[PDB]
């Protein structure tokens, strides 16, 4: 089972750098290259260039050299990946992913033979600093909802009735705006025949700025 | 960069086709083209190398060829699993690679979206703000495109659409949130969320009133 391991995401400051870990196990280290590639929320992926375990020979794109340094610490077998001058269009999802295999009948690096790879550090450079959201009601079998627009960071946490219920209700995963900031919505269905005999409302949380508060949703 | 087409669509039993075009100084030179699987939220999955190689797990209903600047890779015996997106990617000498455009599959058949559009809340024009919500659910596999439209026209200013998320029931869910000024909310006649999945569109549609 040769398997690669990286590290669990991190948000940091535009201008800053970031450093990735890839744990690879199952096989010889020094043996295979790695090659690291990454990809923008919603976009395609992008070659950011191998290293050899064994010598740390490295090579990278013309793009990215300057700013990207990829070493490897052998002993306990993985690899490092280092982004420097974080800017805002480099939040993405980076892979880990092993290669061709190294001999001396032929090839340099060349082959995108990346046949097992990571779980993928998904790091998030923005205009960093803690806000507490803005909650909009969304009003109307039918449904109705939460509109919570505006935060840093993730995550927050979206209730009804403090509790009361959880049928219906449905908390949809965050979206990242090109301000750097996140904003999400829970929407919940519920009869037509409980408007105006049945008070909704939504609890959220957003603890990093810690900021309860309950919205109500009326027609 | 590679460029392969922005969507293939096929249907459930057999044959369909993916086109990397490249250059002279790569494809047309190199026996050295992969092929890569993307399901929602996972890490792609290596399909085909070296052109016409199959790795091992992989069905022998994927496989590739190529013919000069051309790459080309085919799924015989389409299923709903193959659902996803399809990436070309090559050796394009002076020790550099190159990724593909990205191909998105669509297997027109059998999980309808459940889409439920917002207008702009009351209170967020009073905040000088205005958010459209087209919430999608409950569609399998995890592929869907969004479209936007002011009216009848293809709005695309500022769309921001999330990638599909596993619900608890193996379905996926996605949202797509139109933000503008309400200056042009008042303007227009009206706006749609237009969702496709699977050949079928589904389209809501909301209006100041």
């Amino acid at each position: 089972q040769v398997q690669l391991v990286q590290s669990g995401a991190e948000v940091k400051k535009p201008g800053a750098s970031v450093k990735v870990s890839c744990k690879a196990s199952g096989y010889t280290f020094t043996g295979y290259y790695m090659h690291w590639v990454r990809q923008a929320p919603g976009q395609g992926l992008e070659w950011m260039g191998w290293i050899n375990p064994n010598s740390g020979g490295t090579n990278y794109a013309q793009k990215f050299q300057g700013r990207v340094t990829m070493t490897r610490d052998t002993s306990i077998s993985t690899a490092y990946m280092e982004l420097s001058r974080l800017r805002s269009d480099d939040t993405a999802v980076y892979y880990c992913a092993t290669g061709g295999w190294i001999g001396l009948y032929y090839d340099s690096s060349g082959y995108p033979n990346f046949d097992y790879w990571g779980q993928g550090t998904l790091v998030t450079v923005s205009g960093a600093s803690t806000k507490g959201p803005s909650v909009f009601p969304l009003a109307p079998t039918a449904a109705l909802g939460c509109l919570v627009k505006d935060y840093f960071p993730e995550p927050v946490t979206v209730s009804w009735n403090s509790g009361a219920l959880t049928s219906g209700v449905h908390t949809f995963p965050a979206v990242l705006q090109s301000s750097g900031l996140y904003s999400l919505s829970s929407v919940v269905t519920v009869p037509s025949s409980s408007l105006g005999t049945q008070t909704y409302i939504c609890n959220v949380n957003h603890k990093p700025s810690n900021t309860k508060v309950d919205k109500r949703v009326e027609p | 960069a590679l460029t392969q087409p922005a969507s293939v669509s096929g249907s459930p039993g057999q044959s369909i086709t993916i086109s990397c075009t490249g250059t002279s100084s790569d494809v047309g030179s190199y026996n050295l083209v992969s092929w890569y699987q993307q399901h929602p939220g996972k890490a792609p999955k290596l399909m085909i190398y070296e052109v016409s190689k199959r790795p091992s797990g992989v069905s022998n209903r994927f496989s590739g060829s190529k013919s000069g600047n051309t790459a080309s890779l085919t799924i015989s015996g389409l299923q709903a699993e193959d659902e996803a997106d399809y990436y070309c990617c090559s050796y394009a000498g002076s020790s550099i690679i190159l990724f593909g455009g990205g191909t998105k599959l669509t297997v027109l058949g059998q999980g309808a979206p459940s889409v439920t559009l917002f207008p702009p809340s009351s209170e967020e024009l009073q905040a000088n703000k205005a958010t459209l919500v087209c919430l999608i659910s409950d569609f399998y596999p995890g592929a869907v495109t969004v479209a936007w439209k002011a009216d009848s026209s293809p709005v695309k200013a500022g769309v921001e659409t999330t990638t599909p998320s596993k619900q608890s029931n193996n379905k996926y869910a996605a949202s797509s949130y139109l933000s503008l000024t309400p200056e042009q909310w008042k303007s227009h006649r009206s706006y749609s969320c237009q969702v496709t999945h699977e050949g079928s569109t589904v389209e809501k549609t909301v209006a100041p009133t």
